[PDB]
């Protein structure tokens, strides 16, 4: 504890996300909506819209 | 106003031992990367030493104005090299005032 | 847990001591790097070995 401020310990947490074509096994708290077809609308599938 | 300038010439510089010598946050370099100083090598190395206030650490930059950079120590507009800055609270502080 | 001199070493395309022998980030890393000081819990008067 008597050292300088540049030599203090640091707790480092490394979090990495997989961004591939795999289905989303684990992800965040978002709400899903019932599916309808044959209309000019906006969709949202696994994080990507259109 | 009277900052020291030390000329370093005709030796071999090992730049990996600076981190174990002073407790500084950023080994702030401008035109070079710190970890590739061993492969390439320069012609001459200059060493300067001064102590300023905490509000003028950001004034150590090319193209900067203020109080230190306008009357005391102006870096050139094409400056390259590394700048080392660490605090001296445990070495240069007095209860009556460091005058 | 590492020292405060190697917080900048946790970056893609970086070398040094920790990044060259201990923990190397990939060049196509997608994620976040979180670091904070732990002086209250990771310090001892006799030395934390």
């Amino acid at each position: 504890p008597t050292y300088g401020v540049g030599h203090q310990p640091y707790r480092v947490v490394v979090l990495s996300f997989e961004l591939l074509h795999a289905p989303a096994t684990v992800c965040g708290p978002k709400k899903s909506t019932n599916l309808v077809k044959n209309k000019c609308v906006n969709f949202n599938f696994n994080g990507l819209t259109g | 106003y009277a900052w020291n300038r030390k000329r370093i010439s005709n030796c071999v510089a090992d730049y990996s031992v600076i981190y174990n010598f002073a407790p500084f946050f950023a080994f702030k370099c401008y035109g070079v990367s710190p970890t590739k100083l061993n492969d390439l090598c320069f012609t001459n190395v200059y060493a300067d030493s001064f102590v300023i206030r905490g509000n003028e650490v950001s004034q150590i930059a090319p193209g900067q104005t203020g109080n230190i950079a306008d009357y005391n120590y102006k870096l050139p507009d094409d400056f390259t090299g590394c700048v080392i800055a660490w605090n001296s609270n445990k070495l240069d502080s007095k209860p009556s005032g460091n005058y």
